[PDB]
């Protein structure tokens, strides 16, 4: 069952009526964290006891379901559960599952379960999903069982029905093979919960700020397009902005003690206002591709570019906080006009404290959630929760924790990713391998960062465009990247990939098929030592010995789709 | 302090007369507690002015199944977060099964 | 006796709120009936109940009349002019801190109100310090008058009681040492 | 008498019991009434089918507050009895001989006697059985609240006059007048009777 | 019937 409307009656009241115990199962990521922060506030207003469990793989969900066969629960699954059949996992017979997930497409068994499963969808999304009608994919195959002339007639009719069953099966296999063609991300989850809380009139500036941070995290993680982000901001977010603006400035300019939120233009540089502008420019994708700074001429190129734009070297190399306000506004106007992008975002202010950006807070929360892998999952969850709460207070210790988070790991991650791309180009690690390009390392620079989705997606997307800028004709193939692990995971590789540059999207949705390609590589015989536990299908773990056979099998898949 | 029990490291330092005195005092205190009202009163509860009704807690060990005073079941397992009534789980906070989350 | 128990006693005071929910019957508390609630019509309830509703978004709090800036200026004028402690509303500092903690959205002219309350606290603190220091030079009496002291101000100043108990022993020793 | 009056009397009793250095006359009657009221409200809420609504939360928070007040009062009195149990029994017997109101309730008296026996056993097994026959008596310290000060506020209209020691000449005493809104730093034994009668609130 | 503390107190006065 898919719920498209009336979420307060269909979903919230059934939990408020208190017959079963309430459990949240949460994926460990920023959007899921913000969704949980809104939902638990709504429950605590109504004094409903609940509990929370944090997971990062399908096997953890399997263990949670397997140990709980005697219970009776309302399970609520956040940013997981959509893309695999839940009934093939041992759902306890008395319990119910609600799914709030942004992965696409829904598994067809989850769509057509009788009522133990409920899936929440975005408004009018059913017009775009194009799910097949029921009888083309699901059939009562139990009913296929069934005088000399009557015996002959039954033989004829059995032959007719078996042939028509095979015709229907050919159509069904074609329909399902096209249905599972690609994976993609829909709108972020927390916008739906903001819309739900607005009905109950229990919305405040804190919930608005959490929604803005969760929306910007999907943009920073390369999950949704700039066009889709702009459309969400224009349609769904704009009615709430005027409520929380600092319009008490009309009341004699008075700085009161409350959080105020505004919306407006922004430079797409990563951490420019908490850093210096030269260092902020030299690790970005745009200025690195424009100046080709992995080569020897990069310093000369950026000095000439700054001279053309009309900005002094001392202005770029002192700390950005040190400049006067008019000088800052002039420099930001020049660089915004140079980059020529339509980006806009939300800013939060509180008293005489420094202004913050939702994009920067999203990066800090993401890097406290996902790293290092040697820490336990609940400790990483609590660290991300603490960083997110630090942004809505003016307290000295909390703001000091936030600034330390900005000025160590957020800088270091960008620098390591740039070093990876520069070493790849300068030592020619990327080779053609038939219908795709292949990248492999001798060593990874920092193995705590290799297992992060943010690091992997950003680094690979940077690397393919940097490689394609050097020479013409490189736009028509995908890139596959492999990184090695050592220590307690010695003898393993982490594998991911990126679509070709020349691909055209029919709309703003950014569909990909490389996770599907990896999944179909896994089905080949004799089997390979592949681990496929993540919720994201285009990241896998591979044994080091099976690398050659994996390359041949993946070439077979891409060639068989080329045929 | 904590729950009403002596640590083993403390009991190894005592003599037998002191151990006897602890048992006599505990029996006397429980006998006095039983006479307050109808059902008795646990005087380790309400040790400070109450700030709120519900508490946010982290479970430190696999305690298993637990039930609130309204009859709602909760599955306390290691590294999980719960939101519970304060009076029901104050004893487990004292006994070291749960810790408060700020 | 400590500051938490002072705040606990201060919670029993009455304050006026405007509900947004509505209800039909009264609510029969052991401390007495408080209802019924009608949306948009003010009524008086305890301070603890008001803060409990404000956290659940069920009402709007109306500040006391002595939180007007003119009234606070009158209080500051009287406290500056008088030699002893001036008289204040009941649980003045505790109610101020509770409302700034939980309901600062509904206070009007918040920074000016906050600064005036801090001024009043500063000079009352200086008056109590000077009175205690001048008392501890005494030997002739064991009595003082401290009119209009608040409960939290009395709670913060319990070192003087212990000092006077220690002084009395030495005075008694001198009296027993006087010859005959 | 209403429960609304009983709770208001109980709060003032709790404040005076916390501030006073020694044991006031017992007020377990009000404690028993309020515990019965808690149980009645609990069973009445238990009969309800719907609990996720505002009324039940308001009632439960009030029961939380009343439980805190009663528990803290009983804990303070037990901690006072444990310091010197024989002297408490002696003072209760002296008040009974004087014909005054009770110092200890029946359960408090039973607790005091049983604790005194349990405390005597440890000393007898450790030291006193080894002593010579003259030194086998149990020591009991005298009272210690002679020079204690309090902050006290006057509430009644017609309190009258109070006498205090004279530090200029400790053979004699000084007389004070208590106007009916004043606050004083004063010895406790001067205001003991008025604190029993409820004409003075300790701070 | 609507519960009230005063009826409970009257019942306890009859009990004790």
């Amino acid at each position: 069952m898919i719920i498209e409307d009336n979420f307060r009656q269909e979903f919230y009241n059934k939990i408020k009526k208190g017959d079963k115990s309430v459990v949240l199962i949460v994926s460990v990521d920023t959007d899921a964290l913000c969704t949980t922060m809104i939902l638990t506030h709504l429950l605590r207003c109504d004094d409903i006891p609940f509990s929370i469990l944090a997971v990062e793989g399908w096997s953890s969900v399997e263990k949670i379901f397997a140990d709980s066969q005697e219970q009776k629960c309302h399970y609520i699954l956040i940013n997981c559960g959509a893309t695999r059949s839940l009934t093939r996992l041992q759902i306890p017979p008395a319990s119910i599952a609600f799914v709030i997930d942004s992965h696409r497409p829904f598994h067809i068994e989850n769509v057509y379960e009788n009522g133990q499963i409920h899936l929440l969808a975005n408004p009018s999304e059913m017009s775009e999903l194009q799910i097949p009608d029921l009888e083309s994919v699901i059939r009562e195959d139990s009913d296929d069982e069934e005088s000399y002339e009557q015996r002959m007639e039954k033989i004829r009719r059995k032959a007719i029905k078996r042939e028509e069953m095979q015709i229907w099966e050919r159509q069904r296999r074609t329909i399902l093979w096209r249905y599972y063609e690609s994976t993609w991300f829909s709108s972020p989850s927390c916008v739906t919960l903001l819309e739900m809380a607005a009905e109950m009139n229990r919305v405040s500036a804190e919930t608005m700020w959490f929604t803005a941070v969760g929306l910007n995290s999907a943009m920073a993680d390369k999950l949704i397009s700039i066009e889709m982000y702009t459309q969400i901001c224009v349609d769904r977010m704009r009615p709430f902005v005027h409520r929380f603006m600092p319009k008490n400035i009309v009341n004699q300019g008075k700085v009161d003690d409350l959080l105020h939120i505004t919306f407006g233009r922004e430079l797409p540089l990563a951490l420019y206002s908490h850093w210096d502008l030269f260092s902020a420019m030299m690790v970005s994708e745009y200025f690195s591709i424009k100046t080709k700074n992995w080569t020897q001429k990069g310093d000369v190129n950026i000095r000439h570019l700054l001279a053309q734009l009309g900005i002094t070297l001392h202005e770029t190399k002192q700390k950005f906080e040190a400049l006067p306000t008019e000088q800052r506004n002039l420099v930001v106007d020049v660089l915004e006009k140079e980059m020529d992008s339509s980006f806009a975002t939300f800013f939060g202010t509180l008293g005489y404290c420094g202004k913050l950006s939702a994009c920067d807070v999203a990066r800090a929360v993401t890097l406290r959630l996902e790293m290092p892998k040697s820490e336990t999952i609940m400790n990483r969850f609590r660290s991300g929760q603490s960083i997110l709460r630090s942004s809505i207070t003016g307290e000295r210790q909390d703001r000091l924790n936030l600034n330390n988070t900005f000025t160590s790991i957020c800088q270091r991650t960008l620098q390591v990713s740039w070093k990876t791309v520069a070493a790849a180009i300068n030592q020619s690690e990327i080779i053609p391998n038939g219908p795709y390009y292949l990248f492999s390392c001798s060593r990874s620079i920092d193995e705590d960062m290799v297992d992060s989705r943010h690091f992997l997606y950003n680094t690979a997307g940077f690397m393919i465009r940097a490689f394609a800028s050097m020479k013409k004709g490189r736009t028509t193939k995908p890139l596959i990247a492999m990184f090695p692990l050592t220590g307690e995971s010695a003898g393993w590789l982490v594998v991911t990939g990126v679509m070709p540059i020349a691909t055209i999207y029919e709309d703003s949705l950014l569909k990909t098929c490389i996770g599907r390609a990896f999944e179909r590589v896994k089905k080949m015989t004799p089997p390979l030592r592949i681990v496929d536990d993540y919720f994201n299908s285009d990241i896998i773990r591979l044994k080091s010995e099976d690398r050659t056979r994996f390359i041949d099998f993946l070439q077979t898949v891409f060639e068989g789709t080329s045929n | 302090k904590y729950g009403g029990a002596l640590p083993a490291s403390v009991r190894n330092a005592l003599c037998d007369a002191e151990i006897q005195f602890f048992n006599e005092y505990s029996s006397t205190l429980a006998r006095f507690q039983s006479n307050l009202g109808e059902g008795g009163v646990n005087l380790l509860l309400h040790s400070a002015p109450p700030k709120s009704l519900f508490v946010q807690v982290r479970a430190l060990e696999d305690y298993g199944e637990f039930e609130t005073s309204d009859g709602t079941q909760v599955q306390l397992s290691k590294d999980s977060l719960h939101s519970l009534p304060r009076q029901d789980c104050e004893m487990l906070i004292r006994q070291g099964v749960l810790e408060l989350v700020h | 006796m400590n500051a938490e128990r002072c705040e606990f006693i201060a919670g029993n005071s009455l304050i006026e709120v405007i509900p947004s929910i509505s209800d039909d019957r009264p609510i029969h508390l052991i401390s007495g009936d408080i209802g019924p609630f009608e949306a948009g019509v003010p009524c008086r309830i305890p301070v603890w109940t008001a803060i409990l509703m404000k956290r659940k978004h069920n009402c709007k709090v109306v500040a006391p009349q002595w939180m007007d800036v003119d009234e606070l200026k009158k209080i500051l004028t009287s406290e500056t002019e008088s030699q002893g402690l001036a008289k204040l509303p009941d649980h003045f500092f505790e109610i101020s801190h509770m409302l700034v903690r939980d309901a600062r959205e509904d206070i009007f002219e918040v920074e000016a109100v906050k600064s005036l309350v801090q001024d009043i606290y500063d000079r009352r603190d200086a008056k109590l310090r000077s009175s205690a220091i001048e008392f501890l030079r005494q030997n002739q009496t064991c009595h003082a008058q401290l009119d209009n002291v608040q409960l939290i101000e009395a709670s913060s100043a319990r070192a003087t009681l212990e000092a006077c108990r220690q002084m009395g022993a030495v005075v008694r020793n001198k009296h027993e040492s006087t010859p005959l | 008498t209403t429960p609304e009056e009983v709770l208001r009397k109980m709060t003032a009793t709790w404040q005076n019991e916390l501030c006073a250095p020694c044991l006031l006359p017992t007020q377990m009657e009000l404690v028993e009434i309020l515990l019965d009221q808690i149980q009645g409200m609990e069973e009445n809420i238990g009969k309800q089918t719907d609990k996720m609504q505002l009324r039940i939360s308001v009632h439960r928070v009030e029961l939380q507050r009343i439980g805190f007040i009663t528990s803290d009062y009983v804990r303070c009195r037990l901690q006072k009895i444990e310091s010197n149990p024989h002297d408490a029994i002696d003072q209760h017997k002296k008040r009974k001989e004087e014909g005054k109101s009770d110092l200890l309730s029946e359960s408090e008296m039973k607790f005091a006697e049983e604790y005194a026996l349990a405390e005597s056993n440890l000393f007898q097994k450790t030291v006193l059985e080894f002593m010579p026959a003259a030194l086998k008596k149990m020591p009991v310290p005298r009272g210690d609240h002679d020079d204690v000060m309090v902050y006290a506020k006057v509430t009644s209209d017609d309190v009258g006059n109070v006498a205090i020691p004279d530090w200029q000449d400790l053979n004699g005493e000084v007389i004070l007048e208590m106007e009916p809104e004043s606050c004083h730093l004063i010895p406790f034994e001067s205001v003991h009777q008025l604190v029993e009668d409820g004409n003075i609130q300790l701070m | 019937e609507h519960y009230n503390p005063r009826n409970r107190l009257k019942t306890q006065i009859k009990r004790r």
